[PDB]
């Protein structure tokens, strides 16, 4: 039971840390996608002009 | 007899506790994957809207 409590604690801590890290990584991916997509939109505007 | 019953209950409860801690681990993995997929989806959707309105402005 003590080992299971320790496993629960460490697993919860690692889950929170990994979830936070991957959530922020997915964020950064989202902003990078948005930036490159705005760049593509600007290039399309230049092409249209 | 109470100690024997409590030991059996502790064994079962710790087995289901490790099972549920693991299940919570995959559950939050799936949760994080879902939020990452969302973030990406709405980001690209906003990009679609912005590029479409830029195309409209360029056309006009």
């Amino acid at each position: 039971l003590a080992d299971a409590d320790a496993m629960h604690a460490k697993a919860l801590a690692d889950a929170k840390a990994e979830s936070e890290k991957v959530t922020e990584e997915a964020k950064q991916d989202s902003e990078r996608i948005a930036a490159q997509l705005s760049e593509q939109a600007g290039s399309e505007a230049e092409r249209i002009k | 007899e109470a100690m024997l019953a409590k030991t059996a209950a502790d064994n079962r409860k710790s087995a289901e506790q490790v099972a549920a801690a693991q299940a919570d681990y995959e559950k939050e993995m799936a949760e994080a994957r879902a939020q990452a997929s969302a973030l990406r989806d709405e980001a690209r959707a906003a990009g679609r809207s912005v590029v479409d309105e830029k195309r409209a402005q360029a056309s006009g």
